[PDB]
């Protein structure tokens, strides 16, 4: 039962999440009514607003020109490491194929052992087997 | 990083040249600093705006105040429904 | 069952009365919010149906002085911006610079760690050697005798 | 072999470039409110100067008490089942 509580709690609690962030977006709204109301204090005002509306076009601006600016620099980058990548893939094969042969090595000489007869957990167990057989025998 | 430091030194230029304009700028600034010096009530509007906001803080504590009440009551409720079990399991040991 | 029913019941008690004081007290809080709040709005509307501060003179010399500076408007601040946008880049590499010297700080440290603990490795290693001296000549004895 | 290492930064260099376009676009989005509120200006241009709609804003606020007025409940609401998740986890704590 509270399995299915707090499953039905986090249901409400992000339908609390959802109707908080409805509140805030209503709130925003409100407090741009608000400077809106306000701004009536015939165009006065108007050259403000246009003083600040052309800041936020410049600011954009330069954020667009510091984000293209960013992807040539990473292009640039990913075009000169792409000769180091192809220059590390012999490499990586290499290490590869040497992990690869190491493997079939260690599996090639782990078929010999087992054949030749001989388990160290086996040996172990027997061994503490007999130990306790003797054990309690004397 | 010579190349930027040429850059910058325009730019040091660049801000002379606009520290030129800025005279006028701020003579005009200066101007209207002294039209506008005849302003009192913006004081008591700021003090009234700072009770208001104490007054609102001071609301929102007295409504956390109220949950945790509420919750204290629910908890209480709580308490007094294991207090009833604990002396009916009572009045049937004691008989 | 006594002890807890007690224990519960004065609980119980102390909770109601903890729960009535704060009642009490928020109703108390929210009056006295209230009458701040009306307050505070009556000294409001005072202070802006006095407000003139004679704006006349001020208006005028504003909208002259902007009228004067509109060929000295934003347009210097643009100039400006530009500063930073080769400021950015004037960080930018010696971040990368410094990206480089991380590159190789991490190495050092951590390979000095290393040498250090294949230094003590070795060191158990000869550790061991003496108790294992210490296993084998007394085994040794440890039977013969017993025997 | 660190040298793939390296290779594995180029994917970035594609995967965080692909993220600046992105950010281009939102600048893009930005420009598509930036040059509007200029256009907004210009009928504030067309607005001032031909009064009384600040007070048709207030109505836009009424509309938003209506919304905080649903807030009035769904916060509270909320507030509850914090108190209901407060209560299951009181239940389930004393499980």
């Amino acid at each position: 039962a509270k399995l299915i509580e707090k499953k039905s709690a986090y249901a409400n609690t992000e339908k609390d999440y959802k109707m908080v962030q409805e509140q805030l977006s209503k709130q925003r709204d409100l407090y741009k009514r608000k400077e809106e109301l306000v701004s009536t204090l015939a165009d006065g005002g108007y050259n403000a607003q246009l003083a600040k509306a052309k800041t936020e076009l410049n600011e954009v601006s330069l954020a667009i020109k510091k984000s293209s600016m960013k992807m040539e620099l990473l292009k640039k980058e990913l075009l000169t490491i792409e000769p180091k990548l192809k220059e590390a893939t012999k490499d990586n094969e290499l290490n590869v194929k040497h992990v690869k042969q190491c493997q079939e090595t260690c599996d090639k000489l782990r078929a010999r052992l087992v054949e030749y007869g001989f388990d160290p957990s086996r040996i172990k167990d027997l061994k503490q087997r007999e130990d306790k057989l003797k054990s309690h025998y004397y | 990083l010579n190349v930027v430091m040429k850059n910058l030194e325009r730019l040091r230029g660049e801000y002379n040249d606009l520290q030129s304009e800025t005279k006028t700028k701020k003579e005009k600034i200066k101007g209207l600093q002294d039209e506008i010096m005849k302003i009192i009530k913006l004081q008591m509007q700021n003090s009234k705006v700072e009770s208001v906001c104490q007054k609102l803080d001071i609301l929102v504590a007295k409504l956390k105040k109220v949950k945790s009440a509420s919750k204290k009551s629910g908890g209480d409720v709580v308490k007094f429904q294991k207090l009833l079990q604990n002396s009916e399991r009572d009045v049937e040991l004691s008989s | 069952t006594l002890k807890s029913t007690k224990h519960s019941i004065s609980e119980a008690e102390n909770m109601l009365e903890e729960l009535r004081g704060q009642q009490t007290e928020h109703e108390t809080e929210i009056k006295d919010l209230t009458q701040l709040l009306e307050k505070e709005r009556s000294i409001l509307d005072d202070i802006k149906l006095s407000l003139k501060d004679k704006t006349k003179n001020i208006s005028a010399e504003i909208i002259r002085h902007e009228k004067e500076l509109e060929p000295w408007d934003l347009q210097l601040q643009e100039k400006e911006s530009q500063i930073q946008l080769a400021e950015s880049e004037l960080s930018l590499l010696e971040e990368t610079q410094a990206k480089l010297k991380k590159n190789v700080e991490t190495l050092e440290e951590k390979i000095l760690a290393k040498k250090t603990h294949k230094q003590e490795l070795q060191d158990l290693i000869l550790d061991l050697k003496k108790k294992l001296n210490s296993l084998k000549d007394e085994r040794s004895q440890g039977e013969k005798n017993f025997t | 072999n660190p040298s793939s290492q390296i290779i594995a930064r180029n994917e970035e260099i594609l995967r965080d470039i692909g993220e600046c376009e992105n950010e281009i676009k939102t600048k893009q989005m930005s420009l598509k409110k930036c040059q509007e509120e200029v256009s907004t200006i210009e009928k504030d241009m067309k607005e001032y100067d031909s009064s009384k709609l600040n007070e048709l804003k207030k109505e836009l606020k009424l509309l938003a008490k209506e919304l905080e007025e649903q807030e009035s409940e769904s916060e509270r609401k909320y507030d509850l089942f914090q108190n209901l998740e407060l209560e299951t986890e009181q239940l389930s704590s004393e499980l």
